[PDB]
């Protein structure tokens, strides 16, 4: 009746490493894709050779 | 071309023809029809003669 | 009768997975955004040796140039021959490089 | 892996940073020379190149269907037919007639087309031919004036 | 009809594909409308001779 | 007296179209020479023929 | 109103950060802030000037996020002093 409780308590420990993780990934990518859209909205994408 | 001492017409690799002054330092007999020259950017002036092909 | 820690090794294993994933992925794409500041180069071949420190640069389009290396870009390396790549700015030398020419050499 | 020697890639002006391939970018030229006009010459229609119909049909036709065939025996089919010689014997009737009593992806290509002034479509044109034809395995693949390219 | 006369040399310009192009050009004012007459004259400056 | 009004336009410049993508423009163009141009459309166009 | 001849006495800090944000702003010509104090009409001190986000869009106004400034100013409300944003930098790196 005591690990139980531990447990859902880890879930919510677990959920804010899930916020945190989600934030990482989503907050962070708002800011990369915001920078890529800065990066795709130019004058041309200049063909070349690789 | 000089026009006097120290006032060039310069060609280059870029094509076209130029008009710039030259330096105080460069020996007058360095360029004596021609020179791979050197030449700045935004003053754009004679700076050295590089090493002829040979 | 405790499956609920089973519940929440469950909501750890999944949730944790795909949030770290998801931020593993953002760590290489942050690493991606941080790829703004490794912002382009030039490339050109080496002509000759000026100096010790200098050489003579082959933009592909036209004109030629006097370089140096970046601090230890290994001058010996750098014959004239090699093909580097060219700073933006400062112009000068900041990687060599392979390739060479037309494959009527190659194909036979 | 999106990458090999000779990318178009399409770069930003200002940091000079790789965006795209150029993944969808086939032109009005491109799709133009692909042939969905099925023409119908007959075989009877034309007359007395009976030998070379036969080398044609039989030595192009029975890969198309007979594969195996070759397979059975232990051989390989050839891979190049060339066509030549005087200016009226009727040389793009043939590919007419593979148009017509064939009908696996016929892809006719004109010479001169490939000749280009915005440099490196002819090539990149010609990769989409074959893997277009490719899209649709068994190719007819056709080019007059050969010697114009 | 829409007459049209050919300079021969209305196709021997300068630069790299382009007389090419002067032939499309004339087969885009052809395919524009109904009967109409090209004449060609002196088309040696055409040429024949490969 | 007219000078003024009209030194507030543009030197826009004419193009040729290379693709058109689905469902959006997210049109590339070349001109003459530059590059090949990965452009939008303004909203006041037509989207169908362009 | 009337006119007088603006001064702008710079912080040495300021000559150092446009140095540097140029020198790094390498050919892209990035943007920055000018955070100062107000004096009188003829003259000024900056006091601040820090960094701005590279944006490889455009050189904007569009590009200066106000909330930017809200959190990075706010960080340095307790650091120090803040003061009123009295301006902005941009950059022609190799010609004059
Ligand atoms: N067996 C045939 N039966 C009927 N007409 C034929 C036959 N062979 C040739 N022709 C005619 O000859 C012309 C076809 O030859 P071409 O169109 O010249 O073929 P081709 O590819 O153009 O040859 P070249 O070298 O490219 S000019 C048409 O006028 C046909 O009617
Ligand atoms: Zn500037």
């Amino acid at each position: 009746r005591t690990r139980l409780l531990d447990s859902e308590i880890k879930i919510m420990k677990s959920e804010v490493l899930r916020v945190t993780h989600e934030l990482q990934a989503m907050k962070d990518k708002i800011k990369e894709n915001s920078e890529k859209i800065k990066v795709n909205k130019t004058l041309p994408y200049l063909v070349s050779n690789v | 071309e000089a026009v006097d001492q120290n006032t060039a017409i310069v060609g280059s690799t870029t094509g076209s023809n130029y008009y710039v002054r030259i330096l105080s330092t460069i020996d007058r007999e360095l360029l004596k029809p021609n020179a791979s020259v050197a030449l700045h950017k935004h003053s754009n002036a004679l700076v050295d003669v590089l090493p002829p092909e040979a | 009768k405790l499956l609920e820690h089973k519940e929440i090794d469950g909501r750890l294993k999944e949730l944790r997975e795909q949030l770290k994933e998801l931020t593993k992925q953002y760590e290489k794409s942050e690493n991606d955004l941080k790829a703004l500041q490794s912002v382009g180069q030039i490339v050109g071949e080496v002509l000759k040796q000026l100096t010790e420190e200098k050489f003579i640069v082959k933009a592909t389009n036209g004109p030629r140039y006097v370089v140096g290396c970046r601090r230890q870009l290994d001058k010996s390396k750098l014959k004239p021959g090699t093909r580097v790549a060219l700073d933006m700015t400062t112009l000068t030398i900041m990687r060599y490089l392979p390739r060479e020419v037309d494959p009527l050499v190659y194909n036979m | 892996e999106k990458l090999k020697p000779g990318d178009l890639v399409g770069v930003n002006k200002d940091s000079y940073l790789i965006l795209e391939t150029l993944p969808t970018e086939y032109d009005s030229r491109v799709k133009a020379m692909e042939v969905d006009e099925r023409p119908t010459e007959q075989y009877s229609d034309i007359g007395g190149l009976d030998k070379q119909i036969q080398e044609l049909v039989e030595a192009i036709v029975l890969p198309m269907n007979h594969k195996e065939k070759f397979e059975n025996l232990g051989i390989q089919p050839p891979k190049g037919v060339l066509m030549y010689g005087p200016p009226g014997t009727g040389k793009t009737l043939l590919a007419r007639a593979c148009a017509a009593q064939t009908k696996a992806t016929f892809l006719k290509l004109a010479g001169p087309q490939l000749v280009q002034m915005f440099i490196g479509d002819g090539a990149k044109l010609v990769r989409d031919a074959f893997a277009l034809a490719k899209e649709k395995a068994p190719s007819i693949i056709f080019i007059d004036e050969l010697d114009a390219i | 009809a829409c007459f049209i006369r050919v300079i021969g040399s209305e196709l021997v310009q300068k630069y790299v594909g382009e007389g090419a192009r002067m032939v499309r050009e004339l087969f885009e004012m052809a395919r524009t409308k109904k009967a109409c007459l090209i004449f060609f004259d002196e088309i040696d400056a055409i040429g024949g001779a490969r | 007296q007219t000078l003024q009004s009209e030194q507030p336009l543009q030197v826009a410049r004419c193009t040729k179209i290379i693709n058109a993508d689905s469902e959006d423009p997210k049109y590339i163009i070349n001109v003459k020479q530059f590059a090949k141009f990965v452009v939008d459309l303004s909203d006041q166009v037509a989207p169908t023929d362009i | 109103a009337v006119d007088t001849a603006e001064q702008v006495y710079i912080s040495s800090l300021a000559l150092l950060k446009m140095l540097k944000h140029g020198r790094a702003g390498v050919p892209m010509e990035v943007m920055g802030l000018m955070l100062g104090e107000f004096v009188d009409d003829y003259t000024v001190r900056v006091i601040d000037v820090f960094a701005m986000p590279q944006s490889g869009t455009g050189v904007s106004v569009e590009a200066v996020d106000p909330v930017f400034q809200a959190k990075m100013l706010d960080m340095l409300k307790q650091t120090g002093r803040p003061e009123m944003v009295v301006g902005w930098y941009h950059s022609h790196p190799g010609f004059g």
